[PDB]
């Protein structure tokens, strides 16, 4: 139900400066740790588990100081136990004193947690060396535990602050990352057999990947493609080398579009099971043509010319270090001579070309650098690669890469 | 033993008072004159009590205040308001705390004063009161620095004795304030400076270490004495000690200490040895960004790789994702054959991961103003880091190892 | 005055952080300095006196102690081996200072 | 020349006057037909040389005259759509409050003509390309304002490159007409002189003008003024202790990274001297100001506009 | 009243309550001609523009029905994770809704998904835009606003308090109708909120795109991007809901008014090459039908044919001279016998009978012209190689502009299905025979019984006669309105006014006007000195402003102490800034060209 495996250090570091209920721990500790480490899951396990009473808050809904308040002393109220109100960083500490005076809670450490901290330091100032001085503050036996995936250095504030102690939850390796992805063995296949499987995936996915959520989601995915020999019958259960060589080219279609979710689950799992192959769904990539008014196709086709250009050759190509740097600002009057230049029919500069260039840029086709005098506007760029521009430039049979170098 | 844990747990954790001072009882002289002088006396007066974080100026002014009010005759007359700068951000709210500590809120009524320094006036009028200010220059930074300005006016000129103390870590707390308040500030200044060698840092340590006279178990008392004299004359924790004692002379990172060699202790191994405080200066010194660079997978280190020849070659110039591209495709070229060959897309989700880190950063912040290529960011690892990381990364392929080195 | 005695009774590495900015300042011959050359000073400096190999997370507590009080006022933290530092107090001040 | 001086110097007259005579006669014809199409639901935009100012304000005149109209001059400085929205709310309706946002005093507006169909609304616009209402934010509220079924919208534009302003989703709510009234007036209204190579200039420097000299400056140029712009505006509260000092400028200055050198910030004082933006009473025995002669309001209004 | 140190002026009607105003037929009438015509005319407007809204808002809700089939059908599947679960770390349905380049026709296509729903998943549906939700406080608040609305510090939790409150089973549907336009920080901290607690708050994205979903990628990250499980919809082509609403709207008989050829040329030039929006396409037609019922006092006969012939029968006198003078009865009585010149000229009576003959003629013509122009289509269309047209828009254009078989265009076409397949002829007469199924009511029996006797039939010299049918067909009843007579009360041609007013060019008026004063001023003012003075500036300028003042002085002291010539040069500079000319530089006292044309 609840089991950490390969973390029997760090719970035990947890459950030795936790120690008794009466003594008095750190004001603060602050755990921080590389993705998918089990910080949330271990804290949460661990305090379950002993009985101490707890508040768990994420700061990411939080983004208000007022809803961080409120949510902190409303869920210790429960915890105790109408609805109480508290709109400035004095008003909690007086109500929280006012709340931990309870027959449960005056002799207990009262921990709030506070996972993904990060966005604690975008808020009021005050409030980050309020809350690590909160045992000082308040003198009420409290323990606050902050959860980041940042180092401690980027949090410090410019006027210092009570020095939390900080630790460290360290990866998995590839023997703790296997052992904690077989542990939940499907009941109907052989231990050995899923075990196996494990050892497949984590020897074609571990270059990419070291992320535990990720990683068990893939192995979720991919399994009854893998029992689809011993469920046919070609191959047994001990015939571990003709079901990696089945399973070893279709990883590599998995790490290629359902890794970088292109191809959402739901058409993956129809896939296997429909028996359809795999490459013949488009994805949400590869959809990178867009239909677009003849004006508006030569305005985006010009605006490219302008932006990747430099303007000492544009008298060469037109009138008559690379791409990998950018794209360079133009200003508007180099779009309309390019513009008229390229188009054969004449052009007239009408009130709807004008609402084309700025209607472009709302549509995130173009943007403007500068935001300055919208009326004269000249500043412009190009957001687009090489291979739209190409399809549109077809489209309407002009040539740009005779346009775009030599 | 429970008992001795609970006691020097209150000692570690929680800044609760013991009964010795470390080298500052000169400076606890004239604090206490002053306080005397305006509780005995009639009397006003103000002090700016100046130094670092951890340098007990609230051990200082605790002491002292209790001892002022262990003097008979002066507990009943004197009141105390506590006002600090982290919870009274605008001089409204310090406005209802001074009501509410002086237990006038009934008092005060609904009247809504005219003026700050008239509401002041009431309030002072319903016998001397001490006002002490922690984190003053945080009551510096108000609008007009109008409560500090009636404080010093009224301790000036009104009959009412008053102190008013005030705690700062600046140096430059005489030059935030504005003209007319230092007129009003008579300039009494009690700097509590870290001033002791290291023998008297380990006497410290051996005084801070040691249990009190009033602890019941007596015989285990004497021998837990005796043991942490033979501790601090111990080589190693010398060591340890003088380590610690290169970075700071601060109680506060020596209290961590031995909070942590102490929380080593259990019932089965009930005295302190030279292992725990190595162990625990261990914990206490770990490198964080060495932490992060260990937990990432082997294509993010393929690619600070290129990013540190990046920046070796084109020396402090900002980088795009083109760039580091181009320099690992290079290396997949370069060294090997058919291995780490991988796509675009997958690279550039390794690249977004470093820059969840905050390993990397966007060296122009704006609002959607760039594409997710062509950003130029900045590496924020020293190339020292990079191959003390590289020096003891678990199993790291020798290709990358020699591409990493040339 | 404040700031003198404030430096002379500071700890060795914040000595040394001190001598690694006058270094840095007389090479660069400038008042502002990126944090990085500080660091690559500092090393050679420790390296010199014998004390042991300073990590980055020690230094940055050092200069961010430093920046705690007046000696020295530098960037926010949130921004690393980015910062600007600057001396607060005169370089002849330092020199009579460390001197003793 | 001086600006005074400009408007002293009203002597000339036109040369083609009775060439002149007939292009007015001939645009009030249309008046009928303008009005028509303000009631099925479209908007009249005028596009042209000359002022239309006398134009609109003989259709005020002769048509729009038992109605709840109301006039905009988008040729004045100290105008915003805030100064619009008061406008409609506190007088043609008989709201007397105030509101939290710009936007939420425009969904009660819009709210109120919801309700009721009582109410008709002629709003004209003397200039709708004018800087102040140059703003995204502000042709959106406008755009809000003008879709409704029970409010019209005369507006004309005089810039070259107007049609910039409004993409698709914009010239959807207005549904312009592009009606050409190409008259020959001169500008005698909506150009102020100011800013221009007259050398005299008048009194306090308007919002548009400081901006304009604000924009084309060093980032930092911009920080450092803002500092006193902020300074300035808490301690104008009251007449009293007003006056910032040049070594505590310094101390302010010194604390953020905007300055290096105390030899910058004079140089940086002198540019700003250059511009007549600050104004220099050191010296004096009190205290040495250092202050900005620019209107509190507006400087509020610069602060609150300027990103 | 308006010049004052102040930006608005408010005028009411106040201590005069006489708040009656003018009805709107007032407006209308502006002359002496007839006014109870004029307020007749004003009635047959609104009758068949509303006519024309009606049937075009009910196509676009026939139109889209399929999309929404399959989009409901994807909603149905997606809850039933919800009624199965104990979050088991379930994402966030999402569907990526195509939608067009275009933004102004969107606000139809919403509004029907969102009854569409409403009647079939949930009753549940908000909308929400990027305008008015700048930051997660405003978006949360209009979120609740709209959630209460259909059935004070709001928080995620204060949305589960609601939906527990309010079931005691339905999902709530959410619709961002505009994904480009919003802000990247308040997406990733919706969706991560919103996805820790959607076990107790059931959530469906729909994500209004227009571009390509490669925008998905842009402003969501992929650690993001993984927490939505997203489908992929495309909806209508604009070219289809344009050649639908023609011909639902024009090719159809129902309505009586019609536009010429240059009117729907520029009509369709400023969709096909500037914006695919066919709300324009309404406005346009919109506006010619203003215009054809504001000008033609004839225009009142333009109705139904029953109601035509009851208006015919009661006119003044000056409508039936106004009949009189119509040029195309000008000809009309040219052609017809010496004895009938006279017959309709000097009695009224023979008139209202030949106008009401004329009419019903022009109606027959008008069913028959547009019967045999859909078959022609279906040989068209079923031609490979598409020379007169690929849609049945592009036929219309050009057989509305000039006889095609005059042109050298229908040859290639009679060549090229002379040489055809027996099995593709049997197709071609099938579409055809049941497009004469599909209008009754015909006119062109003999031609339907005929098509019957050659599709029974079912080589090559009945080949050549069927042919040989079509052909004879296209010459019989296509042709030009404009060789009808009485054709002007039904059609409109006004091509340069429509596209002055719909599409105005105002860079080429003040071209036009400063380089040429002749054209508003005909008061010998230029052929190839004498001018206002804006002119004189900007023919000089095309650059030191003092030079450019000794200039402007020489030249205007050869048109006649003077100080007001550097008045006028301070006035005129000054103007041409207001009108984007001058730019202020700091090389000379200014350098400046930006005009560049
Ligand atoms: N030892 C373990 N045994 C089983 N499951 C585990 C273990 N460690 C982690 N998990 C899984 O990891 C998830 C929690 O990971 P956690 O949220 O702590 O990662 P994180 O590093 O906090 O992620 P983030 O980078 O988003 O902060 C849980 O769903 C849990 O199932
Ligand atoms: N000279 C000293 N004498 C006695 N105890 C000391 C001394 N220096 C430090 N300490 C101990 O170290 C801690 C100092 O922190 P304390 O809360 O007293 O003030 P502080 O932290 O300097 O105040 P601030 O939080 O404002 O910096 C206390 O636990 C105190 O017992
Ligand atoms: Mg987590
Ligand atoms: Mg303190």
């Amino acid at each position: 139900e609840n089991v950490v495996l390969c973390r029997e250090s760090q719970v035990s570091i947890l459950q030795s400066l936790f120690g008794e209920r009466h003594h008095f721990s750190f004001p603060s500790i602050f755990i921080y740790g590389h993705t998918a480490s089990g910080k949330t899951y271990v804290t949460q396990t661990l305090l379950k588990t002993l009985e101490l009473p707890h508040v768990f808050v994420n700061c990411v809904e939080c983004f208000t100081l007022r809803l961080l308040l409120e949510q902190i002393l409303n869920k210790l109220n429960h915890l105790s136990s109408t609805e109480i109100t508290c709109e400035t960083f004095n008003d909690f500490v007086r109500l929280f004193k006012q709340v931990t005076t309870a027959e449960n809670l005056k002799d207990q450490t009262v921990y709030i947690v506070l996972d993904k901290a990060e966005y604690l330091r975008d808020m009021e100032a005050n409030l980050l060396p309020g809350f690590l001085r909160l045992q000082e503050l308040a003198d009420r036996n409290v323990t606050v535990l902050f959860l980041s995936e940042i180092v401690w250095e980027k949090f410090r504030p410019n006027t210092g602050c009570f020095e939390p102690f900080v630790l460290y939850f360290p990866d998995y390796s590839i023997g703790n990352l296997q052992k904690i992805l077989s542990h939940d063995h499907p009941p109907e296949y052989s231990a050995d057999f899923y075990a196996a499987y494990i050892n497949i995936l984590l020897g074609v996915f571990y270059t990419v990947c070291r992320d535990l959520k990720e990683l068990r989601h893939l192995a979720v995915l991919n399994f009854p493609k893998y029992c689809e020999p011993v469920v046919k019958g070609e191959a047994s259960e001990r015939d571990t080398r003709k079901l990696w060589r089945n399973i070893e080219p279709h990883l590599k279609k998995a790490m290629q579009t359902v890794y970088l979710r292109e191809i959402s689950s739901s058409q993956w799992e129809k896939l296997q099971k429909d028996d359809t192959d795999p490459g013949q769904l488009k994805g949400l990539s590869a959809h990178t043509h867009v239909e677009l008014p003849y004006y508006s196709k030569f305005i985006l086709i010009a605006a490219y010319l302008a932006s990747y250009n430099p303007a000492r050759t544009d008298k060469r190509f037109f009138l008559k270090s690379n791409h990998l740097l950018g794209p360079k600002p133009f200003p508007l009057d180099r779009l309309l001579a390019i513009l008229y230049s390229i188009v054969d029919s004449r052009v007239a500069p009408t009130a709807n070309i004008f609402s084309q260039i700025t209607s472009l840029v709302t549509l995130q086709l173009l943007t403007l650098v500068g935001h300055d005098d919208q009326l004269d506007g000249p500043k412009y760029k190009c957001t687009v690669s090489l291979d739209f521009i190409r399809a549109i430039a077809r489209t309407v049979n002009f040539d740009i890469i005779k346009y775009l170098y030599d | 033993l429970s008992q001795v844990q609970r006691i020097l747990r209150e000692r570690f954790c929680r800044q609760s008072p013991h009964s010795n001072l470390f080298g500052v009882q000169v400076q606890y002289k004239h604090l206490s004159e002053l306080l005397k002088r305006t509780a005995l006396h009639g009397e006003s007066n103000s002090v700016l009590i100046i130094g670092p974080r951890g340098s007990g100026k609230t051990m200082l002014i605790n002491h002292a205040l209790k001892e002022l009010m262990e003097i008979e005759e002066v507990s009943e007359n004197v009141l105390q308001v506590h006002l600090n700068g982290l919870l009274q951000i605008n001089d409204k709210i310090a406005l209802k705390e001074i009501t509410r500590q002086l237990n006038l809120e009934n008092v005060v009524g609904d009247k809504v004063f005219g003026s700050f320094a008239e509401n002041l006036s009431f309030l002072l009028e319903a016998c001397p009161v001490i006002f002490i200010l922690d984190e003053f220059d945080l009551f510096a930074h108000h609008k007009n620095q109008t409560l500090l300005y009636n404080l010093f006016d009224i301790s000036q000129s009104a009959q009412t004795p008053i102190a008013v103390i005030g705690l700062t870590c600046r140096l430059d707390i005489l030059e935030l304030l504005e003209k007319r308040v230092k007129s009003r500030f008579s300039h009494r200044q009690i700097h509590l400076m870290n001033s002791f060698g290291f023998p008297q840092y380990v006497k410290i340590f051996k005084e801070q270490l040691s249990l009190p006279a009033e602890f019941p178990d007596k015989v285990f008392a004497e021998k837990w004495n005796e043991n942490v004299q033979y501790l601090s004359e111990d080589r190693s924790v010398q060591e340890v000690l003088q380590k610690h004692f290169n970075i700071s002379k601060n109680l506060r990172s020596l209290h961590m200490l031995l909070m942590l060699a102490l929380n080593r202790v259990t019932a089965s191994h009930p005295f302190m040895t030279a292992v725990d405080l190595m162990e625990a200066s261990q914990l206490c010194s770990m490198d964080s960004k060495a932490n992060i660079v260990h937990g990432l997978s082997v294509l993010e280190i393929c690619l600070i790789i290129a990013m540190k020849h990046l920046n070796d070659i084109y020396e402090e110039e900002p980088f795009n994702f083109q760039m580091v591209y181009n320099e690992f495709q290079k290396f997949v070229q370069r060294k090997a054959h058919s291995v780490y060959n991988f796509e675009k897309p997958v690279v550039m989700k390794a690249f977004e991961h470093l820059q969840q880190l905050e390993l990397i950063k966007p060296m122009e912040r704006t609002s959607g103003n760039s594409q997710r290529e062509y950003q130029l960011m900045k590496l924020l690892l020293d190339n020292t880091q990079i191959m003390n990381a590289l020096q003891k990364y678990p199993n790291c392929p020798t290709d990358v190892r020699q591409w990493a080195t040339s | 005055s404040s700031y003198i005695t404030a430096i002379k009774n500071s700890s060795v590495l914040e000595q040394s952080f001190l001598r690694a900015i006058l270094a840095e300042f007389r090479r660069s011959g400038l008042e502002e300095a990126t944090f990085q050359q500080i660091y690559s000073q500092h090393v050679a400096l420790c390296r010199m006196e014998g004390l042991p190999y300073p990590t980055m997370s020690e230094t940055m507590a050092v200069c961010s102690h430093l920046g705690s009080c007046r000696l020295l006022l530098v960037e926010p933290s949130r921004n690393d081996l980015l910062l600007r530092v600057r001396l607060n107090v005169s370089q002849d001040d330092v020199l009579y200072a460390l001197k003793d | 020349d001086q600006q005074t001086l400009r408007n002293l110097l009203s002597k000339v007259s036109p040369s083609f006057s009775a060439e002149l005579k007939q292009l007015n006669q001939q645009y009030e014809k249309l008046f009928h037909k303008w009005m028509l199409q303000l009631h099925l639901g479209f908007n009249i935009v005028l596009y042209g040389l000359g002022s239309k100012r006398d134009l609109l304000e003989r259709f005020r005149t002769t048509m729009l005259q038992d109605s709840i109209h109301v006039v905009i001059n988008g040729f004045f400085p100290g105008i915003s759509v805030k100064s619009v929205l008061n406008s409609i709310t506190e007088e043609v309706l008989d709201h007397m409050g105030t509101f939290r946002s710009i936007l939420d005093q425009l969904d009660w507006i819009v709210n109120k003509f919801k309700e009721d169909s009582s109410l008709e609304l002629f709003l004209l616009i003397h200039n709708l390309d004018s800087q102040m209402l140059r703003g995204e934010k502000s042709q959106q509220i406008i755009g809000q304002l003008s879709s409704l079924h029970n409010i019209y919208l005369i507006a004309s534009i005089d810039h070259l490159n107007a049609p910039l302003m409004w993409d698709h989703a914009k010239q959807s709510l207005f549904n312009w007409l592009w009606y050409e009234t190409t008259t020959y007036s001169p500008y005698t209204e909506e150009t102020s002189y100011e800013n221009s190579l007259l050398v005299k200039q008048s009194g306090s420097l308007p919002l548009s003008s400081l901006t304009h000299v604000l924009r084309s400056l060093t980032p930092n140029a911009r920080g450092i003024f803002r500092l006193l712009i902020k300074y300035q505006l808490d301690n104008q509260d009251n007449p009293s202790y007003i006056g910032l000092s040049f070594q505590d400028f310094y101390q302010q200055c010194r604390e953020a990274f905007l300055v290096n050198s105390d030899l910058t910030l004079r140089a940086q004082l002198t540019e700003f001297r250059d511009h007549k933006l600050i104004r220099t009473k050191k010296g004096t025995d009190g205290v040495e100001y250092l202050l900005i002669p620019v209107d509190n309001g507006t400087l509020t209004d610069f602060l609150e506009k300027e990103e | 009243t308006s010049s004052m140190s102040k930006g608005c002026f408010v005028f009411k009607p106040n201590s005069k309550k006489r708040k009656i105003s003018l009805p709107i037929e007032d407006y209308f009438n502006k002359g002496k001609n007839e006014p109870e015509d004029s307020k007749l005319r004003f009635e047959t407007y609104q009758l068949i523009w509303q006519q024309m809204k009606s049937e075009n808002e009910r196509l676009q809700e026939e139109l889209n029905k399929n999309l929404f089939d399959n989009l409901i059908e994807f909603l149905q599947k997606s809850h039933s994770g919800f009624q199965k679960n104990q979050i088991k770390l379930r994402e966030i349905p999402t569907a990526a809704l195509v939608l067009g380049v275009n933004v102004t026709d969107h606000d139809l296509t919403f509004g029907s998904l969102t009854e569409a729903l409403q009647n079939n998943v949930t009753p549940y549906v908000v909308s929400l835009q990027a305008k008015d939700c700048p930051d997660m406080k405003h978006f949360l608040q209009k979120l609740i606003s709209q959630l209460m609305d259909c059935c004070t510090h709001y928080s995620m939790d204060s949305l589960s308090s609601w939906y527990m409150t309010v079931t005691q089973s339905p999902p709530v549907v959410v619709i961002l109708k505009d994904m480009e336009s919003f802000a990247t920080k308040v997406l990733q901290d919706f969706i991560i909120i919103s996805s820790q607690h959607l076990h107790e708050f059931p959530l469906i994205l729909i994500f209004g795109i227009a571009t390509s979903p490669i925008i998905i990628h842009r402003l969501l990250p992929h650690a993001v991007s993984s927490l939505l499980c997203i489908e992929l919809f495309q909806s209508l082509s604009c070219k289809e809901h344009l050649t639908t609403v023609l011909d639902k709207l024009l090719l159809t008989t129902q309505f009586p008014f019609k536009i010429n050829e240059k009117v729907l040329q520029v009509l369709t030039n400023i969709f096909l090459y500037h914006d695919f929006s066919v709300q324009n396409f309404i406005k346009g037609l919109q506006l010619s039908l203003l215009e054809h019922f504001y000008s033609q006092p004839l225009s009142v006969l333009c109705c139904n044919l029953p109601e035509a012939k009851r208006r015919i029968n009661f006119l003044s006198n000056n409508q039936c001279e106004n009949i009189r003078r119509l040029p195309s009865f000008r000809r009309y009585v040219e052609k017809q016998a010496s004895e009938k010149q006279v017959a309709l000229l000097t009695n009224e009576r023979y008139l209202k009978e030949e106008t009401q003959l004329l009419l019903e003629n022009l109606h027959v013509y008008h069913m028959n012209y547009f019967l045999v122009l859909r078959c022609l289509h279906k040989f068209t269309s079923s031609l490979p190689k598409y020379p007169l047209g690929r849609q049945i828009r592009e036929l219309y254009c050009t057989c509305l502009e000039k006889n095609i078989w005059d042109s050298e265009e229908y040859a290639s076409v009679l060549q090229l299905l002379r040489m055809l397949a027996k099995d593709e002829l049997m197709t071609i007469l099938e579409k055809c025979f049941k497009v004469f199924k599909s209008y009754c009511e015909n006119h062109l029996g003999s031609t339907a019984k005929r098509i019957e006797e050659f599709l029974a039939q079912f080589f090559e010299v009945l080949r050549e006669n069927v042919v040989n049918f079509i052909d004879c067909l296209v010459r019989e009843y296509l042709l030009p309105p404009e060789t009808q007579p009485l054709h002007e009360v039904v059609y409109f041609s006004a091509a340069h006014a429509l596209r002055e007013h719909l599409n105005a060019a105002p860079r080429i008026a003040l071209h036009t006007a400063l380089n040429n004063p002749y054209y508003y001023l005909k008061n010998e003012a230029l052929k190839s000195n004498i001018a206002p003075d804006i002119c004189i500036a900007y023919k000089l300028h095309l650059i030191n402003l003092v030079d450019w003042s000794e200039a402007f002085a020489t030249v205007v002291t050869a048109a006649e102490m003077n100080e007001i010539i550097h008045a006028r040069f301070i006035r005129a500079v000054s103007e041409l800034e207001l009108l984007g000319f001058i730019k202020p530089t700091k090389q000379k006292t200014d350098h400046v060209a930006r005009l560049t044309w």
